[PDB]
């Protein structure tokens, strides 16, 4: 019989339960869409925006409800903090009620698929053979792709019929789902410009348009449809996977690395804000125009949103978690409560010391402080017999301005010696780690996790591209080589040109 | 209703089951102790 | 429960192998 | 045509790599990379 | 130890539903004919 | 030690004594076990590209084989046709018997040598040490990526068994 | 760059005198082509 | 008929001692530009502006410790062509600046991509399964998760291997230090399916080579075969039995024999680029919480793996500052993990 | 083979299996597209890597 | 009568002439001081 | 088999030493010079053994701009002289 | 305007253009020349 890694190779002749399967597979991705956002309901705390946003949540659909405009419950939340909303049918429920709907009707639609899978009109009118048009087809499907992505970014992404999508600052405080208008300038390929997305979905939906009509109105050149196997549905499998780990290595690009479609307040901040110090920058940008302004240094700091400290901290960062560490990022250091405000350490002569920050790559690093010129004063050492920059003996101190610690100083080595271990990571926050019993170790956000994902299902589809890519172009040999393969073919200088009989020298 | 022509039989051969067997039992052998984490 | 899980999945190796070797499908020549 | 004999070529040119070789050999102990 | 509670029906069904998987194919091939 | 874990806490202490990694015989070793791998696929995806047609589409052609038949079951003259094009005719086995005999020989020579590397760092003849053997026209040390492997190695001597030496020297 | 000509010269010289000596060999060779 | 296209295809095909065919096309330049340019920067150019190192024949190094260095963290991911924005057409800086590592990473990639189509077109002209071309995609699978993920998620090209045997080295001390890359699953399979593939390799010349049939007089053996003959030229049925007896199970189908030789080293291969797509996100494979929880609590609990993590952190803080002179660490002695005496 | 009111209603769609334009057909014109949209292509690589840097283009969060 | 210069001959050059052009330069490299 | 004149007719030949007698040391002796006028160091920017360091400095000079980097390495060549 | 990095762009651009150009170019100049016999 056929082997167990062949068994769904029964649907290649048969277009109507080729139908039915994929009418199957198509329920199935909608209802886990469903189930997963229900689930996720099930789960969400909506009650701090701030220090608990849906990314330290281990939310996963989530943000994707929320990037297309779709930001309330029933039950009268929103994921900005909004209360008594009314969001209409299409609350995060009524999408998930919807998935599930559609993936009922999609199992019925596939049942009848299968039992009536003769149908006229999947045989060829000349040969009464089973027999699809794959050329005629792709025209069919690139043209109505090409209209509903035109769609899309005409009516839903402008506002002008739709809600529009998720835009923010550039430091992630106030996003919200906003209309945007198309960008026509060289700035609409900038992957950070929302107007760009706008503009690609109205100028390549009219093109898929257009090369829609093109492919239903002519046929593929003999010389294309013979070398590609267009008889064949095998090819547009091989192709198809092509096309498909090409876009999932561009969608774990574009989480990685960020753009305008995966914003820092649904997936979470990017590693590369940690390597740059783009938040602290930032912060200390603020404070110091507060302090130019004439106000004191905790009014200054005390004027730091907690939300901006809150993203310059390394348990936010996507490049800090494990594998096997499962959850959610609260699982690890905790719920986060409040900012404990920003930690300046002194020395005993006064001077302000600067804890060394950890870099992504270490799992561990050592506790070393500088001077503003980069020079050290004081660290806690590893062996004591010759330390000459202890917290003891150097008079470390450290003092708070803004957030809770605010206007307090601490003195006692042990306490001072425990702050600056928390500095390591940026700024300093009280959490809650009995809620959820989190155990204290970093885990990454959806960015990485999506990221993940995706970078290994390309890789993966490689491969299958290649299989099948093969498996299309080798048919004729896929159960063996010719046994009457006559050795001249193989032989050198037989033929001049290698396997064409015609050139016998 | 009339019977489908494209249906084939599946065969999953003695040798086949031990192999696949001691994929998957070894598999889980290496994986479980990163579940248990 | 994670001792358990361990000794009992090697168990079942130790048995495959077993049944792999005594119980397998004996060669033919044809 | 083949008025060399292949031997003394093959002998002939594997000298010469023992040559350079030994030469490279030289050289980590010598000026350059020899610690000194 | 503070294992992972869902690690033991994890590595369960982990080793159940292929097991099971190749159990039903070789049974039904050993039936045939 | 006979672990997993154990394994790897051998294989880091003996990089930091013997500088195994820059050993010519461990060199030969990976060689030999990745040239192993290397020959491991290309012989077993050469003789399945050129098993002779004997079974229909929808069949494992795995039955196109019988035990004990006579007949070779695939065409070496095909498969050397394709490698030996693959790369030049004359880098390419066309004597089944030679092949086979260097499929064997590859990877057992590598791993003898393999297992003479631990055997005689076993008696501390260790791995090149190019330490500071870079160095400028006023005697700057110069780093090479040699003095960057032996940071990593002294991170691992430094910290290993951290409570069983007593005096300065690490000498077995 | 008086170290690049002191560099190509050998090279330069070596083409110049290997092409005098299959310059006959190399006509014949092209000549049977066309 | 016979077009320029068919006349191009009748020349590119013809039966010559280095086939060319239109993948020759992609795959010659690429492949000798990424050779040719790791034998130039080897032989004569440094690594002192990205990296403070010492890499070509020209400064001193040996064959072991010359490399083709990674660019300085700060280029990140620049493509840093000749023409580009960084070196400006300038050859020498662009040298300087690592242009060289970017050169031989993209040319190699292609010319990789060049190969394997190569695998595809001669098996298409002599008449055989892609199965080379299809075992070939764990080669690239290492190259791109290596070479290219690895690197894209993290910093910058600074942290992809450099081209070179010491380099290389380093990048594995790397791995075990910062990720730990030895307890990870997926590394634990590419070990098993390379030394099983190199197993395989040598267990089945052996058999070959010990159950053949005597097909001449000579002592030497190698003679009695014949390229075009029907007869195997050795006995499966007596190494059947041979290895039946020896460890109780043995092949008894050569088609699946030389299946599995293809299949075993190239699923291991792909599994471990799998592990590294992890590491380019820091991913890891570093701790048993279990284990951490347990030994955080009781100072007397001592394992392998604890005991393997002391090394990690002894190979972070003893490599970084000289591995990541762009972060400019500074270390005081007091502050450096050290055991005892050592 | 069953016959429905929306089978034959697109029967028409599915009824050129194999046809073909003769020889090359459209492949020249195919190639320029390529070749455009392999430019284009290139052209977005390297905007988002800053390896082509346009005025009033800032590849950044700050964009 | 065999050709001279084929695809062979050009790839054999492509290898030969750069590969004893280096070995020069770094026979050289062994009699530089620091 | 493919036609071109084998390999060991070739090697053997006197025609063939006539010829490699000459380009073959021509070529070994243009690597020399390359390296033995200095040309190598200039091409490739690689420093000399006095060019590491300026005589006091002790620092790398590592490159940490992308956009000037090609200036940066042009201040730290000035810094020498 | 057009920025140091676009003028990089059309002559990096060009240059590929131009080595296959050539290399088609002579390709195809060379099987013209030397056609198989049929
Ligand atoms: C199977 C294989 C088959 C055959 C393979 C053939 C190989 C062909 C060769 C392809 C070469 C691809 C080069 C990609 C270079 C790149 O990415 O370059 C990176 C740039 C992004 O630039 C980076 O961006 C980072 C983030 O910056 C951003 O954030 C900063 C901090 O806040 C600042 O605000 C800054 O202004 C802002 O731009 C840092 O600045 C880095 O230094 C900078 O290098 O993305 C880009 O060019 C484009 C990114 C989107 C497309 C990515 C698709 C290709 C890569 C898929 C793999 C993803 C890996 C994820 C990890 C897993
Ligand atoms: C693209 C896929 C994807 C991604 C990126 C996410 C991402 C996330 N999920 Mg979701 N999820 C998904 C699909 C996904 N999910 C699917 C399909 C389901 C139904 C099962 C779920 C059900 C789900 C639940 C119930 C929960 C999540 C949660 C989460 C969050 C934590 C993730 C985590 O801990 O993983 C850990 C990842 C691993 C341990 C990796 C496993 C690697 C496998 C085992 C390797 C197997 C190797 C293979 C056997 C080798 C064979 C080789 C052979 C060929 C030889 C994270 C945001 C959690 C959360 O926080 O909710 C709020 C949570 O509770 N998810
Ligand atoms: C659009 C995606 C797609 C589709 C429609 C197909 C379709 C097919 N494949 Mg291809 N393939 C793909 C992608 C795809 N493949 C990818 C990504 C790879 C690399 C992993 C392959 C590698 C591949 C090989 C090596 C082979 C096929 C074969 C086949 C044919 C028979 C499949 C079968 O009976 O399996 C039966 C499968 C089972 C009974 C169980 C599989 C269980 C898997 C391993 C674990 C669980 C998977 C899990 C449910 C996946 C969830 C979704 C995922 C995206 C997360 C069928 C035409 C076979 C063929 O060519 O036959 C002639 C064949 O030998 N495929
Ligand atoms: C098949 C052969 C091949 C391939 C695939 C590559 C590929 C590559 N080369 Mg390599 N190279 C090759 C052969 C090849 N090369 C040869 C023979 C030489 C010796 C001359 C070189 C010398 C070389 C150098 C010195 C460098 C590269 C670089 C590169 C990389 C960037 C190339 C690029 O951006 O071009 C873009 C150009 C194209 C993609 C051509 C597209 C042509 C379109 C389709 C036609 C339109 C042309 C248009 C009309 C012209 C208008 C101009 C006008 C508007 C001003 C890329 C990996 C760079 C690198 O590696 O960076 C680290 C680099 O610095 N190559
Ligand atoms: C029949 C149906 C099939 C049944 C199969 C049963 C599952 C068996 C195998 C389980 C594998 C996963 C075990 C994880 C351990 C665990 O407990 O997770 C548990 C986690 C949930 O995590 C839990 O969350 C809780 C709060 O909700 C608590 O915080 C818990 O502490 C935390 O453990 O489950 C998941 O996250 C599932 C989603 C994982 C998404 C992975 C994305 C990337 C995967 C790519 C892999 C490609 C590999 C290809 C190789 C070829
Ligand atoms: C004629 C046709 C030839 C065609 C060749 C085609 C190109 C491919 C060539 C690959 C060669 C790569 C090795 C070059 C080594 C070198 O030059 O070292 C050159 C160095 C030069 O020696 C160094 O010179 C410096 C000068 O300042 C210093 O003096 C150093 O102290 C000194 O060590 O020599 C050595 O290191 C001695 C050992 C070299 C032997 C290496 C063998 C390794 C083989 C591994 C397998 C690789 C596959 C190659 C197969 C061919
Ligand atoms: C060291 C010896 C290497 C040869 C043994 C290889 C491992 C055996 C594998 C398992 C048995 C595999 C097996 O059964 O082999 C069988 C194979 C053929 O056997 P025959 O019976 O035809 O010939 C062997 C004797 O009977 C003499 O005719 O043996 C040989 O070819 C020996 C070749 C020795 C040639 C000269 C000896 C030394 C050569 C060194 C090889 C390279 C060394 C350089 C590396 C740096
Ligand atoms: C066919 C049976 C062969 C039996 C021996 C088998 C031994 C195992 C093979 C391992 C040894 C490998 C070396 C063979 C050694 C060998 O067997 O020698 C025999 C071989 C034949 O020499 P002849 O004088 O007989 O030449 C006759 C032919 O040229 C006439 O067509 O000599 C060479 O091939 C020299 C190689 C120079 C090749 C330089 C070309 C450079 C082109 C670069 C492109 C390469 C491919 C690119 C694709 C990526
Ligand atoms: C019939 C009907 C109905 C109903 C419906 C329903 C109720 C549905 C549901 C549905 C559902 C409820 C579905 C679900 C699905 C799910 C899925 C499909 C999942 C899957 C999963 C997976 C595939 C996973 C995998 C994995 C794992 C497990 C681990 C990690 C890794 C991975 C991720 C791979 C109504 C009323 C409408 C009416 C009409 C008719
Ligand atoms: C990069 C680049 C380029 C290219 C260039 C080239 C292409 C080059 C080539 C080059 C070459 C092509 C070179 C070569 C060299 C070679 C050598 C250097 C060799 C050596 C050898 C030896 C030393 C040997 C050894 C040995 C062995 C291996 C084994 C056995 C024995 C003995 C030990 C002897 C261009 C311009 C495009 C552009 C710019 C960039
Ligand atoms: C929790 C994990 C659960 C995993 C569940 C996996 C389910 C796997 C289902 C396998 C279905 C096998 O499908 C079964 O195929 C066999 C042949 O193989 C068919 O059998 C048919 O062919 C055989 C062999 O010629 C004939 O003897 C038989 O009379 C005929 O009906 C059965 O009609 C069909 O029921
Ligand atoms: C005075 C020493 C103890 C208080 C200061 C220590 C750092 S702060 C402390 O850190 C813990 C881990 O992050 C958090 O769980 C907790 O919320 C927070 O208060
Ligand atoms: C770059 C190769 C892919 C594009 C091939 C397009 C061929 S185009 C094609 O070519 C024939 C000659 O070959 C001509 O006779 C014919 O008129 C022309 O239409
Ligand atoms: O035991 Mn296991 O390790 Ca051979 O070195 Mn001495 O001793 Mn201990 O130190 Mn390092
Ligand atoms: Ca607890
Ligand atoms: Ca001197
Ligand atoms: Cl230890
Ligand atoms: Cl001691
Ligand atoms: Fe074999
Ligand atoms: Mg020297």
């Amino acid at each position: 019989g056929l082997p167990w890694y062949r068994v769904h190779t029964v649907l290649i002749n048969d277009p109507g339960r080729l139908i039915a399967a994929h009418l199957m597979h198509t329920a199935l991705v909608a209802g886990w869409a469903g189930s997963m956002a229900l689930y996720e309901l099930a789960t969400f705390d909506p009650s701090d925006p701030v220090l608990n946003p849906m990314w330290r949540q281990g939310m996963f659909v989530l943000p994707f409800m929320a990037r297309l405009g779709v930001t309330g419950s029933w039950s009268g939340w929103s994921i900005t903090g909004e209360t008594g909303i009314d969001p209409g049918f299409w609350s995060f429920e009524g999408v998930a009620l919807a998935h599930i709907v559609l993936s009922g009707l999609l199992f019925l639609a596939a049942c009848w698929h299968w039992v009536y899978w003769d149908l006229e009109l999947f045989r060829d009118p000349r040969t009464g053979e089973p027999a699809l048009d794959l050329p005629k087809m792709f025209g069919i499907h690139l043209f109505l792709a090409g209209l509903l992505c035109f769609g899309f970014g005409a009516f839903h992404l402008t506002g002008l019929f739709g809600p529009g999508m998720w835009v923010s600052d550039p430091y992630g405080l106030t996003g919200s789902v906003q209309p945007v208008a198309p960008e026509w300038g060289p700035d609409g390929f900038n992957p950070y410009n929302p107007g760009g997305v706008v503009a690609h979905h109205i100028a390549a939906g009219i093109v898929g348009i257009i090369a829609g009509l093109f492919h239903i109105l002519v046929r593929p050149p003999q010389r294309l449809y013979k070398a590609l196997r267009m008889g064949n549905i095998e090819t547009v499998l091989s192709s198809s996977i092509a096309a498909v780990f090409f876009a999932a290595f561009v969608v774990a690009g574009t989480m990685w690395y960020g753009s305008a479609t995966t914003p820092i307040e649904l997936f979470g901040p990017t590693r590369y804000q940690w390597d740059s110090s783009y938040f602290q920058q930032e912060i200390n940008r603020r404070v110091q125009a507060s302090l130019a302004s004439g106000a004191t240094l905790e009014e200054a700091w005390s004027a730091i949103p907690e939300k901006l400290a809150f993203y310059d901290y390394i348990g936010n960062n996507p490049a800090k978690g494990g594998l096997f560490r499962t959850g959610p990022m609260n699982k690890g250091d905790g719920i986060a409560q409040a900012w404990k405000g920003h930690a300046v350490f002194r020395n005993k002569e006064g001077e302000e010391l600067f804890v060394r920050r950890m870099p992504a790559f270490f799992e561990s690093f050592p506790v070393i402080l500088t001077d503003k010129n980069g020079v050290v004063k004081a660290d806690i050492p590893f062996r004591r017999a010759e330390s000459k920059y202890s917290f003891e003996q150097q008079g470390v101190t450290v003092s708070f301005y803004g957030g809770e610690l605010n206007g307090q100083t601490f003195t006692d080595p042990p306490t001072v010696k425990s702050y600056a271990r928390k500095a390591i990571f940026g700024e300093i926050f009280e959490f809650d780690t009995e809620t959820l019993n989190s155990d204290g170790i970093f885990r990454t956000s959806p960015r990485g996790w999506f990221t993940f994902a995706h970078a290994v299902f390309a890789l993966l589809f490689f491969f299958g591209h290649i299989w099948h890519g093969a498996r299309t172009l080798f048919r004729d040999v896929f159960s063996g080589i010719d046994p009457e393969l006559s050795p001249e073919q193989v032989e050198w200088g037989f033929y001049q040109k290698v396997g064409d009989v015609t050139t016998r020298k | 209703m009339e019977p489908n022509p494209n249906r084939q039989p599946v065969e999953l051969n003695r040798t086949s089951l031990y192999l696949g067997l001691l994929l998957i039992l070894v598999l889980a052998l290496l994986f479980s102790s990163y579940f248990f984490n | 429960m994670e001792t358990i899980t361990y000794v009992f999945i090697f168990a079942c190796i130790i048995a495959l192998f077993f049944f792999a070797i005594f119980f397998r499908e004996p060669p033919r020549i044809t | 045509g083949g008025r060399i004999p292949l031997w003394i070529v093959a002998t002939v040119a594997g000298m010469g790599v023992i040559v350079i070789v030994g030469l490279f050999f030289y050289g980590a102990y010598a000026g350059l990379g020899s610690s000194l | 130890m503070e294992v992972n509670q869902l690690g033991l029906i994890a590595t369960a069904l982990f080793v159940l539903v292929p097991s099971v998987f190749l159990i039903i194919l070789y049974v039904q091939t050993e039936s045939q004919q | 030690p006979l672990g997993i874990s154990g394994t790897f806490n051998f294989m880091i202490v003996f990089q930091a004594e013997h500088n195994i990694l820059m050993h010519p015989f461990h060199q030969l070793g990976v060689a030999g076990v990745f040239g192993g791998a290397l020959f491991c696929a290309m012989h077993g995806s050469l003789v399945t590209s050129s098993l002779i047609r004997e079974t229909t589409e929808t069949e494992s052609a795995n039955y196109g084989y019988k035990f004990g038949q006579e007949e070779e079951t695939y065409n070496i003259v095909a498969a050397h046709g394709y490698f030996g094009r693959l790369i030049f005719q004359y880098a390419s086995f066309n004597n089944s018997r030679s092949l086979h005999f260097f499929l064997a020989a590859w990877p057992v020579v590598g791993v003898w040598f393999a297992a003479l590397g631990i055997s005689t760092m076993a008696f501390n003849l260790n791995g090149f040490n190019f330490n500071h053997s870079v160095i400028d026209a006023k005697g700057n040390v110069i780093n090479t990526w040699a003095d960057i492997i032996n940071r990593a190695n002294l991170g691992m001597e430094v910290m290993h068994e951290r409570n069983a030496h007593n005096f300065p020297l690490d000498l077995a | 760059d008086w170290r690049v000509l002191v560099v190509l010269l050998p090279v330069l010289l070596a083409a110049g005198w290997a092409v005098r000596n299959i310059l006959p060999y190399a006509v014949k060779q092209v000549q049977k082509l066309l | 008929e016979r077009g320029w296209f068919d006349i191009l295809d009748d020349w590119l095909k013809r039966d010559r001692f280095v086939f060319v065919g239109w993948s020759g096309i992609l795959l010659f330049p690429c492949a000798y530009l990424a050779l040719g340019g790791w034998l130039t920067g080897t032989t004569f150019v440094t690594s002192w502006y990205t990296h403070g190192l010492a890499s070509s024949y020209l400064e001193g190094c040996n064959f072991l410790t010359v490399a083709v260095s990674t660019p300085a963290n700060s280029m990140g991911h620049s493509l840093l062509l000749l023409w580009g924005p960084e070196a400006q057409g300038d050859f020498t800086r662009w040298c300087q600046l690592g242009g060289l590592w970017t050169f031989i990473a993209l040319h190699g990639a292609f010319g990789l991509i060049g190969f394997m189509l190569r695998q595809f077109e001669i098996a298409r002209l002599v008449g055989v399964r892609p199965y080379n071309a299809i075992a070939f995609s764990a080669p690239i699978a290492v190259f791109v998760s290596v070479f290219l993920i690895y690197p894209l998620g993290q910093s910058s090209w600074f942290f992809a291997p450099s081209f070179g045997v010491a380099a290389i080295f380093r990048f594995l001390l790397f791995f075990q230090g910062f990720h730990n890359w030895t307890l990870n699953p997926f590394h634990m399979m590419g070990v098993a399916g390379v030394l099983g593939g190199a197993l395989l390799c040598a267990i089945h010349g052996a058999t070959v080579e010990n159950t053949l049939f005597q097909d001449g007089e000579g002592a030497s053996t190698f003679r009695a075969f014949n390229p075009t003959q029907a007869e195997e030229t050795y006995s499966m049925v007596t190494a059947n039995r041979f290895w039946s007896q020896i460890f109780g199970i043995a092949f008894s189908n050569k088609r699946w024999l030389h299946f599995f030789m293809l299949f075993v080293p190239v699923t291991g291969l792909w599994m471990s680029a799998i592990g590294v797509v992890g590491l380019a996100l820091n991913l890891r494979s570093y701790d048993f919480i279990s284990q951490e929880i347990r030994a955080a609590e009781d100072p007397e609990f001592e394992t392998f793996y604890t005991k393997n993590l002391l090394l990690n952190e002894g190979i972070r803080a003893w490599m970084a500052p000289q591995d990541q002179p762009h972060e400019n660490f500074v270390f005081p002695e007091e502050v450096l993990p050290r055991g005892n005496a050592l | 083979a069953r016959r429905t009111w929306l089978g034959d209603i697109l029967r028409p769609l599915n009824s050129e299996y194999g046809k073909v334009a003769p020889g090359w057909g459209t492949t020249p014109l195919m190639a320029v597209f390529m070749g455009l949209f392999l430019v284009f292509l290139l052209i977005i690589l390297e905007i988002y890597n800053s390896t082509l840097i346009l005025d009033g283009v800032n590849v950044s969060w700050k964009a | 009568s065999y050709p001279i210069f084929t695809v062979r001959w050009v790839a054999v050059h492509t290898l030969a002439v750069p590969t004893i052009f280096f070995l020069g330069a770094i026979a050289a490299m062994q009699f530089i001081q620091r | 088999t493919t036609g071109e004149r084998p390999f060991s007719d070739i090697i053997t030949s006197v025609r063939y030493w006539v010829i490699h007698s000459i380009t073959i040391p021509a070529l070994f002796i243009a690597g020399w010079l390359f390296v033995s006028t200095g040309l190598a160091y200039d091409v490739f920017g690689t420093p000399r053994p006095d060019s590491y360091y300026a005589q006091e400095q002790r620092s790398i000079p590592l490159v940490t701009d992308r956009f000037e980097a090609k200036q940066q390495v042009e201040t730290f060549l000035e810094q020498l002289k | 305007t057009i920025t140091p990095s676009l003028k990089g762009f059309f002559i990096g651009l060009l240059s590929g253009a131009v080595v296959l150009g050539l290399t088609f170019a002579v390709l195809i100049a060379i099987s013209q020349i030397d056609k198989v016999q049929r």
